[PDB]
């Protein structure tokens, strides 16, 4: 426990005072993940800093002076070069490189601390699973699964000078919303734990394992969910999904009586006069921010997400119509019924969602 | 100059805590000279403990006395112009 | 002896007061190697008010030009005193 305190409390120190862009708080920060450093002078004005470990080589040249960082270089000693480290921005021709911009647009290396801590869980759990290769791939993948699960969501990588696979939802003004992040993540709990290469098959529409022999240890496949933040978190049904694939349950500590604003709204009397609420829900609603989607777990993205895009449209819309200060409105974990005017379900289309909201709106106007 | 001193001594703690107690015992002391010498520059200069970076209304009295001295002159000096010029 | 009162009056003495208090607490801290995350936050908060009252000190100069003008004023009072 003192171990694991203290590792807590570097993790806070790193965290709560990440230091400032210098070429030696970046040598430093290299260094204190193990990865090999060294400094080079190009020229009377230009400095480069060398970068690497087991797989990955990163070039760092500094004008001395400027005191900026002029250019960032990503090389890969696998066998796989096409792994993308710029920004996915529809309509720039200037593929704007990653760790550059996390050097040269932030105030501080905690961008750059993050994408490199990424890079670096990579090149340690590579080996014959080469992890480069199979997060890119898996980006194609999962846009696949949607395309023949016809699910309304977009794919990209690298959204806002942060690695990761971004699953976007349309909002209501056209705008793209992060709904997801997909990304690697150690795994504290079992470092026994096999984690998998799985593809998407264009043929069985499935996730099959080809390679069962392909396997990296301690590490999984994370879904984090993308809350635009109480009212603009996501509450799950307990029993939705199993509890060993919970990562992160936003636990409310005993001291703030923060029920689900759902729950709350069962309890306190100050309803629209025009509306009696039933709740149909037989599970506790819980906060859950991360989900193991490792291995077998792939098919469960699209469940994840249905309901996260159900909960935004209806859910968190019928509770901020119900709570502005007799129609009978029942709402289940699947369904919502409002008399015999109007209801909606969890499996209908998006369409159908947001005709249910504007009724409903139409009504409690 | 004590200010970026404390500053990156303080980062070196905070980005390597697994330097042995050595390194971490020396480095505090560094911190402790160089606040006990801050304490001491402030003890010994006069303006820098007058002026400790806030401006009370004493700015603004200060502008009342200002510009109610020079306008009092301007009326005056105009009175003394008018008068003389007979 | 009323000069340390007004120095005590101006916020960035008290700033640098609790600052070397929380250094205090951290060389305290480590001393019995049990070092606490709120002393080295407060430290750091702290430091960081420091600096930015360190900022505010700055935009002094209009004391100066009062200064300044203050002189002229008791110069011209002295010229047409002797006039």
């Amino acid at each position: 426990s003192y171990v694991e305190t203290l590792d807590s409390m570097i993790e806070l120190f790193k965290d709560y005072k990440p230091g400032s862009i210098t070429l030696e708080n970046i040598t430093r920060l290299c260094q204190t993940l193990g990865l090999e450093s060294f400094t080079e002078e190009l020229s009377n004005e230009l400095s480069r800093l060398s970068t690497a470990s087991k797989i990955i080589v990163i070039d760092v040249d500094y004008n001395k002076k400027q005191d900026r960082i002029q250019d960032v270089k990503l090389v890969l000693a696998s066998n796989f070069d096409n792994f993308d480290y710029f920004n996915q921005r529809d309509g720039e021709h200037e593929k704007s490189n990653i760790l550059l911009n996390s050097l040269t647009k932030y105030p501080d290396l905690k961008a750059f601390h993050n994408n490199l801590k990424f890079l670096y869980l990579l090149d340690a759990y590579s080996h014959k699973l080469d992890l480069f290769k199979y997060f890119t791939e898996l980006s194609h993948y999962i846009r696949q699964c949607f395309q023949d699960n016809c699910c309304d969501f977009k794919v990209r990588t690298n959204l806002n000078d942060k690695f990761g696979i971004y699953i976007l939802t349309q909002g209501i003004n056209g705008k793209e919303v992060p709904l997801a992040k997909i990304y690697l993540e150690e795994n504290k709990s079992d470092s026994q734990y096999r984690f998998y290469e799985y593809i998407y098959s264009q043929e069985t529409k499935s996730w099959i394992n080809e390679s069962a022999e392909n396997f990296s240890n301690g590490i999984s496949l994370v879904m984090e969910i993308v809350a635009n933040a109480y009212t603009d978190l996501i509450w799950f049904p307990e029993d939705f999904i199993s509890p060993e694939l919970i990562i992160d349950k936003v636990t409310c500590s005993s001291n703030s009586s923060s029920s689900p604003p759902i729950i709350d709204l069962f309890s306190n009397n100050n309803y629209n006069s025009r509306i009696q609420l039933m709740n149909d829900f037989t599970t506790k609603l819980i906060n859950i921010k991360k989900f193991d989607i490792s291995n077998d777990n792939l098919d469960l993205i699209s469940e994840i997400l249905k309901w996260v895009q159900w909960s935004r449209i209806v859910l968190q819309n019928v509770f901020k119509l119900v709570s502005t200060p007799v129609l009978q409105l029942i709402v289940s974990e699947d369904h919502i019924i409002l008399d015999t005017i109007s209801e909606c379900n969890l499996y209908d289309d998006v369409k159908c969602w947001s005709k249910f909201i504007e009724k409903f709106q139409d009504i409690v106007s | 100059e004590f200010i970026p001193h404390i500053f990156y001594s303080l980062h070196q703690i905070r980005k390597d805590p697994n330097n042995l107690s050595n390194q971490l015992e020396t480095l505090t002391g560094s911190i402790r000279h160089r606040l006990k010498l801050c304490k001491s520059l402030i003890s010994e200069n006069e303006d820098t403990k007058d002026l400790l970076s806030k401006s009370p209304s004493e700015w603004q009295d200060i502008i009342h006395q200002r510009e109610q001295e020079l306008q009092i002159k301007r009326d005056v000096l105009d009175d003394l112009y008018r008068k003389l010029q007979r | 002896t009323n000069s340390e009162d007004k120095l005590s009056k101006v916020q960035l003495y008290e700033d640098l007061c609790r600052y070397e208090d929380t250094l205090s607490k951290l060389v305290e801290s480590v001393d019995r190697f049990k070092p606490n995350l709120d002393i080295a936050k407060d430290l750091i908060r702290t430091d960081e008010a420091l600096f930015e009252n360190v900022k505010l000190l700055a935009e002094d100069n209009i004391y100066r030009n009062l200064q300044k003008i203050d002189k002229d004023s008791e110069e011209l009072d002295s010229k047409t005193r002797k006039i």
